[PDB]
């Protein structure tokens, strides 16, 4: 199997700071994107761990995940500065159209949709961002155009 | 020592300092109610039902609060009441009702403490928890009944150090799991059962088959034998409301008579069976030196977490079988012939405190000697089912030719003692005369350390011995023995704490020293009885004579021994 | 690079470079915060420096270092943080023509090189005016928005390029701690408990006891760490700091490693943010390599280390407790106390974990000396306070104020009113930590005591503006949603009553409500307020207490009446049919599933509010549009 050669020189390079765990946990999912459902007791019983600990730390953090993930990942921010301004029906909108869920994925194409809150644009008006293409000024009829170039 | 002045409810207190404020009250004779809290746990702070008010006018936890100079507190103000109430409110809101299905029925501490604090309306409905129940094995998990105290997790990773399971989710969805949501026979589990013994509700139970018993009694052409474990008869009179260490084995027989059974019988006679076999196979190893330390076979959780975690010290353990198969393999073998019955149509039943014997049972390697177990709490339960008054039977003895016992087989419930009836009769059969007056007890193997070490000298020859109850002190041992320190000769190892007294089946306690009774209840039960020896019985002797001529025969070799497999999967 | 010597070699490379900056005469920068490098930050970073490299321009390098040390440049492109004023951007500044330059979106990137750079004469279509008063601004200090307020914490951000040791250097910090090396530690915390300074974000204790019992505490290898997390999603505070300049924060925690005895520390920021950690990598390998890191420290025998933890998320992870635990490896559920954190923390060792905003005004007070910074301010708590203004106004954004100044002039005066001409309604204050302040209650000095009694904390220092559009159920069930959502789940309290007071406020924001719940909701309030563990459960019903205790007009209008004074709640909405408006097309009984509209045709309608189902289709499918939503 090929993915038991990528997870080794991981172990080696960022594993030598005396309690590490969080860090080797992030790593796979930043080169791989889904965290395998084999490697996380391989993980475990190679070091020091026991699977039942890995396993706590990796359902309770947000960030990490046990789903397939799209090639696309949309983020509606919902914070406290950006609810006042209508932010609550884009969200619907979006379900309305595509079809899934906040936290749930369609797996077919390349979509995929998150709830990060408030980042950094946080003063240019409920920010719907895509992946790399963060938006300004949004209304729930201009989601069509998300969808256009974006296909 | 520095005592420490303080009022509690308006009375004066004397305490050491370092102790909490729920604990230096109990002798007070008051008690303040609490969940997340046992007496062999590190205090953990998740009930926040056991809180009281200072004087400043803050609620503050009890369990892991010290107390210091100066302090008044009151634990019967309104305010604390009403949050208390609130609180349990807030738990029975989400806890599905069905408390007649449920196997903690009557014992329950949740349900207790919603009688206490005088529940009647409960005005928070909402969302339940509704999960998927899943099957284990022996052990019944039903995250709907949940309160997410933290015991199990704690005491499978404080005390036993196998970190079976763990919490996972968040929120109002966490639960206990283990990864991936995989059956407990797969994960790094060992079937000890302390995690049944200490819940407080009924999310952790047994998978009961009374019913499999029920239609085997109702079959006109099976007949049933029934043993009994010498740890079962100091521990059951506490199910019907007597002081614990009470020795109750007339009463029990009399009620397993009838109950319907068609034999009943002890284990104690397949016990002296493994002791005068282990004797023999110490002696042999002793003679060529060769494979040590040994290691005992007594535990089925011992050899589950060597089959796990240390497949490299199976060649040092001894292939005898645990006494239960043992006696079932002699009832399906010899008993069998000599009643003239076929051996598909006997029915061997077990009463066991142990909870690893439920997953031993089915083995395929042990081509089903016994077919059905039970616990203690079962047995109980039987015997209130059928509506026998436990207090006013009458005594009576066991059947022939395998009821009677020696006083070496009835010591098997504590620490230590399975090498305490074995050093008599390695004593006998090494040095060729018997030991009279005190010099029958050891009392070097005797007490509740975490370690016990002895250097016995028999004859000018020294043996060095160890005894290791639980598994975090046998890890201990092993890393002790792999670093090679000092050479041991034979080594015990039960997998709970306290040895088989404190199994997971045993019936549920509150007084925080029930193993000092229970270990008295056990010797007085030994110190009762005529004969302490187990070469001095009769029918082991007339057993070996007629079907088998000599321990460690090629017949005893093919009946009476097993052999391991690794278990630790390459990943 | 050289390796630094002692005090006097310092000195002397502080002299070399200083030199470097007066060797220039032109400088453009950039605003290179996450504010403007979303709209487009590099972009107008390209469409303009290719044009330096057309138009007869060689001394256009970047990057100043080492090799280029001795380059006058005629022109000098620069990158700086959060310069401020992140409403209205990319922000542009260039030196010494003194111009605050808004709105550059490439559309005419080269007039502002061939006007400013070569004729030196200031655009004025698309320099900065007010609406309001349409004056026109030139000056930075001339704006309003930077006119009152005290760039003190900030004074080298917007002015140092965060990824150059050097611009740092050439400003004139470093040099508190270099002071502190030549001089003893128990007068160092003598200045700091007599500054005044106590914590800024979360408790506010004073940070002179805390170091002084770590100092009592006698243990061989403790800790310093910092919790440079902003969990709430109200404000950016956390962003700022160490976008701007990282080298203040370094040398904060070289004096308190001073000062208490640490050997080595580490900073705990989320992973989220890719440009803070990356700024820190860098920041922290340049100063490695520049040797103010590590042993033997100048000369003296002071050693030191410093690690980089990338966090994992929760908001629930920084609660001084569970952050330890978090960085261990282990799940962050907290642990009770006592013992604290300052006595047993991070491996059974003594632990200092402090808000980078405290490691902050450290070298700036080991500088100028506690008698200054104490001399600001209400003497009973002293220093300033930083804030993040959002919301309904015209201008957002970050802003640093005098801490003892009227809330009127901080929401009206800097914030420049409110947006579309409407009226202001509500302040929150510290996010979810924190409750509401209406406009009765609006000429109250900001500070610990006055705030204390009107049961509103500062917090973090996020500051929300809004106005009457909204209904203020909305708004606390958006706040328990998110307390809800992003618990740990430990004790009971916290884990059962947020779902319950959630789904509480859910039943009675959808109309299916009934009489009696507000006392409910008081109840479990105070019960969760009380029987809590950590902060984060004892701070969770805050929001909705307080919502209760100063609009229960808007409960019992939701309850009883069954409207919406704002009508910002969709489940209690009221459509309503203009008599002549309506010419009888009757397409609302078509579309409309359950048909509550019945009527003739060519005639008005009338609705039976009984049989509505509020699907809110009747006046968005017929064209007329006479039904409106009231
Ligand atoms: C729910 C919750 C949220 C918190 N959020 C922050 C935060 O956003 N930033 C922060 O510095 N500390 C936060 N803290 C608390 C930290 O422990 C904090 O760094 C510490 O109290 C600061 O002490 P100091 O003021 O003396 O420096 C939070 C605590 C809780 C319980
Ligand atoms: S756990 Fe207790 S309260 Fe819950 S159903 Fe069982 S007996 Fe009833
Ligand atoms: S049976 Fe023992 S090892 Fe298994 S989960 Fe329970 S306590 Fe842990
Ligand atoms: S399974 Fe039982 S012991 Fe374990 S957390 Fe749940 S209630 Fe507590
Ligand atoms: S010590 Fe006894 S009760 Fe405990 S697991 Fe072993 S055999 Fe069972
Ligand atoms: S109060 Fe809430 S956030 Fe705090 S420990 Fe308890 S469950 Fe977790
Ligand atoms: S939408 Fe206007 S014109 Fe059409 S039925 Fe309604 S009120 Fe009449
Ligand atoms: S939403 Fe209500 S008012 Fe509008 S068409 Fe439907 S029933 Fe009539
Ligand atoms: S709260 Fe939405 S970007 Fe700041
Ligand atoms: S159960 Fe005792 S403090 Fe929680
Ligand atoms: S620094 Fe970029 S928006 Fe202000
Ligand atoms: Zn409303």
């Amino acid at each position: 199997d090929p993915r038991f050669e990528k997870v080794d020189e991981i172990l080696s390079k960022l594993a030598n700071e005396r309690g590490a765990l969080i860090a080797i946990l992030q790593h796979v999912q930043h080169e791989f994107g889904y965290l395998p459902e084999d490697v996380i007791f391989y993980i475990a019983s190679k070091t020091g761990i026991p699977a039942s600990k890995i396993y706590g730390v990796a359902t309770f953090y947000a960030q990490f995940h046990l789903k397939p993930r799209g090639k696309y990942v949309i983020r509606v921010c919902l914070g406290t500065a950006c609810h006042v301004k209508g932010a609550n029906k884009i969200l619907a909108e979006f379900e309305k159209q595509l079809g899934i869920k906040a936290g749930e994925t369609t797996s077919d194409l390349k979509f995929t949709l998150e709830r990060v809150g408030c980042l950094g644009a946080c003063g240019l008006a409920p920010t719907v961002m895509v992946n790399e293409k963060t938006y300004g000024k949004m209304t729930p009829e201009k989601v069509s155009e998300v969808l256009k170039e974006y296909s | 020592m520095n005592m420490v002045m303080l009022t509690i409810d308006g009375k004066q207190v004397q305490v050491e300092k370092g102790t909490t404020i729920k604990k230096a009250a109990e002798k007070l004779g008051i008690e303040i109610p609490g969940l997340c809290d046992d007496n062999d746990l590190k205090p953990f702070g998740a009930c926040r039902l056991c809180v009281v008010e200072d004087a400043r006018g803050n609620l503050v936890a009890s369990c892991h609060t010290p107390v210091r100079e100066g302090m008044v507190v009151k634990t019967n103000s309104p305010k604390v009441l009403k949050a208390r109430r609130v609180i349990l409110e807030l738990l029975l809101s989400s806890h599905n009702a069905d408390c007649f299905e449920c196997d903690k029925n009557l014992h329950c501490k949740l349900q207790k403490y919603a009688y206490e604090l005088n529940i009647r309306n409960i005005r928070f409905k909402g969302e339940k928890r509704n999960y998927e129940i899943k099957d284990n094995g022996p052990i019944y998990y039903d995250p709907n009944k949940c309160i997410l105290c933290g015991k199990c997790v704690r005491i499978c990773e404080e005390v036993q150090h196998i970190c079976a399971i763990d919490f996972a989710s968040r929120g109002f969805k966490a639960y206990i799991s283990t990864p991936f949501e995989k059956p407990l026979l797969e994960s790094d589990c060992i079937f000890c059962g302390q995690c049944v013994r200490v819940c407080p509700t009924g999310a952790l139970a047994e998978k009961t088959d009374i019913e499999r018993i029920y239609e085997a009694i109702s079959d006109p052409n099976k007949v049933v034998v029934v043993q009994v474990a010498p740890a079962v008869r100091v521990a059951l009179g506490e199910e019907f409301g007597l002081e614990p260490g009470e020795i109750v084995t007339g009463k029990m027989v009399a009620a397993l008579k009838r109950l319907g059974f068609d034999k009943v019988f002890d284990t104690q006679f397949a016990a002296d069976m493994t002791i005068v076999e282990e004797t023999a196979e110490l002696v042999e190893r002793l003679e060529k030196g060769e494979n040590f330390p040994m290691f005992t076979s007594c535990c089925p959780s011992w050899i589950l977490a060597v089959e796990k975690f240390y497949p490299e010290l199976i060649p040092n353990i001894s292939t005898a079988r645990s006494p239960q198969q043992i006696f079932g393999a002699i009832a399906k073998n010899y008993y069998a012939k000599k009643i003239g019955v076929a051996r598909e149509n006997m029915f061997v039943v077990s009463v066991m405190p142990c909870i690893g014997k439920k997953f031993e049972a089915t083995r395929p390697e042990f081509n089903n000697d016994v077919d059905a177990v039970l616990t203690t709490r079962e047995l109980a339960r039987m015997i209130k089912e059928s509506g026998i008054d436990f207090i006013k039977l009458e005594e009576e003895n066991f059947d022939s030719p395998l009821g009677e016992s020696t006083g070496a087989a009835a010591i098997f419930g504590v620490t230590g003692g399975v090498m305490e009836a074995a050093l008599r009769t390695a004593y006998s059969i090494m040095t060729g005369e018997e030991l009279e007056g005190d010099k029958i007890e050891f009392t070097a193997v005797r007490g509740l350390e975490g370690i016990k070490e002895a250097e016995v000298d028999i004859k000018g020859k020294k043996v060095r011995i160890a005894i290791a109850n639980g598994i975090g002190n046998a890890k201990k041992l092993i890393e002790k023995i792999k670093s090679g320190e000092t050479k041991y000769d034979f080594v015990e190892v039960m997998a709970c704490p306290g040895g088989c007294m404190s199994g997971g089946g045993q019936p549920y306690t509150d007084d925080p020293e029930f193993r000092k009774k229970r270990m008295e209840g056990i010797y007085k039960n030994d110190r009762n009885l005529p004969k302490r020896k187990s070469h001095e019985n009769e029918e082991v002797k007339k057993v070996y004579e007629e079907y088998y001529e000599k321990p460690c025969g090629p017949k005893a070799h093919e009946e009476l021994h097993t052999h391991y497999h690794s278990r630790k999967k390459e990943y | 690079m050289v390796k630094l010597k002692s005090i006097q070699e310092l000195e002397n490379l502080r002299e070399k470079i200083k030199e470097a900056k007066k060797k220039e005469k032109i400088v453009i920068r950039i605003c290179g915060g996450t504010g403007c490098r979303a709209s487009g930050s590099l972009a107008v970073r390209d469409e303009l420096v290719k044009v330096l490299k057309r138009e007869g321009f060689a001394n256009v390098d970047v990057n100043l270092s080492s090799d280029c040390l001795e380059n006058t440049s005629e022109v000098h492109v620069k990158m700086t943080g959060c310069q401020g004023f992140c409403a209205q951007g990319p922000l542009m500044t260039i030196e010494p023509l003194g111009v605050f330059y808004v709105g550059v979106k490439p559309e005419d990137v080269e007039e502002i090189v061939e006007k400013s750079i070569k004729k030196n004469e200031i655009i004025e279509r698309l320099l900065y005016h007010d609406p309001a008063t349409g004056k026109t601004y030139v000056k930075r200090d001339e704006n309003p928005f930077y006119a009152k307020q005290t760039r003190l914490v900030l004074k080298h951000c917007g002015t140092v390029d965060p990824a150059s040791v050097y611009d740092y250097i050439a400003e004139g910090g470093y040099s508190a701690i270099a002071k502190a090396l030549t001089m003893d530690r128990k007068q160092i915390i003598d200045e700091v408990i007599k500054s005044g300074l106590r914590g800024r974000g979360g408790a506010g204790f004073p940070t002179g006891e805390k170091w002084l019992g770590a100092y009592k505490n006698q243990s061989p290898k403790k800790y310093i760490i910092c919790n440079g997390d902003e969990g709430d999603p109200g404000a950016f505070m956390d962003r700022s700091v160490m976008e701007g300049d990282p080298h203040k924060v370094i040398e904060g925690m070289m004096i308190g490693a001073y000062a208490i005895g640490s050997d080595e520390g580490y900073i705990y920021v989320r992973a989220e943010y890719p440009l803070a950690v990356q700024m820190l990598r860098k920041a922290i390998e340049e100063c490695e390599k520049l040797g103010l890191l590590g042993d033997n420290i100048l000369g003296t025998g002071f050693s030191f280390r410093l690690h980089v933890r990338e966090g994992a998320g929760a908001f629930v992870c920084g609660e001084s407790t569970a952050l330890t635990y978090s960085i261990e490896g282990k799940r962050g559920m907290p642990r009770v106390r006592p013992p604290r954190t300052n006595e047993c923390g991070l491996w059974e060792m003594p632990t200092v974990l402090n808000n980078v905003e405290t490691f902050a005004c450290i070298p700036e007070i080991i500088l100028n000396g506690g008698e200054w910074f104490a001399s600001i301010g209400t003497p009973t708590s002293t220093g300033t306070k930083i804030f993040a203004l959002s919301g309904k106004v015209n201008r957002t954004g970050l802003v640093e104020v005098p801490m003892g100044l009227k809330l009127r002039e901080l929401i009206f005066d800097i914030g420049g009113g409110i947006a579309n001409n409407k009226k202001f309604k509500a302040v929150q204050l510290g996010g979810p930590s924190g409750g509401c302040v209406p406009e009765s209650q609006l000429d109250l000095p900001i500070d610990f005591d006055s705030l204390s009694k009107a049961g509103a904390i500062m917090g973090s220092g996020g500051v929300v503006v809004v106005d009457e559009d909204t209904c203020m159920v909305d708004f606390a069930k958006f706040f328990t949603n998110f307390i809800v959502e992003e618990s740990c789940g430990k004790c009971i309290p916290c884990r059962e009553g947020n779902k319950k007071m959630l789904e509480i406020l859910e039943r009675i924001t959808e109309g299916k409500g009934k009489e009696g719940d507000i006392e409910l909701l008081e109840e479990l309030g105070d019960v969760i307020i009380s029987a809590s563990l950590c902060g984060l459960g004892k701070t969770a019903p805050n929001p909705v207490l307080s919502t209760i205790k100063h609009f229960r007009d808007e409960y019992e209008a939701h309850i009883r009446d069954k409207k919406c004074p704002a009508g910002a709640c969709q489940a209690l909405a009221a459509y309503k049919i203009d008599p002549g408006k309506c010419i009888g097309c009757g397409k609302c009984v078509k579309v409309c599933p359950v048909g509550a509209i019945s009527g003739e045709k060519k005639k008005p309608h009338v609705i039976d509010q009984s049989k509505c189902i509020k699907c809110g289709a009747c006046a968005e499918n017929c064209p007329k549009g006479a039904i409106y939503k009231g």
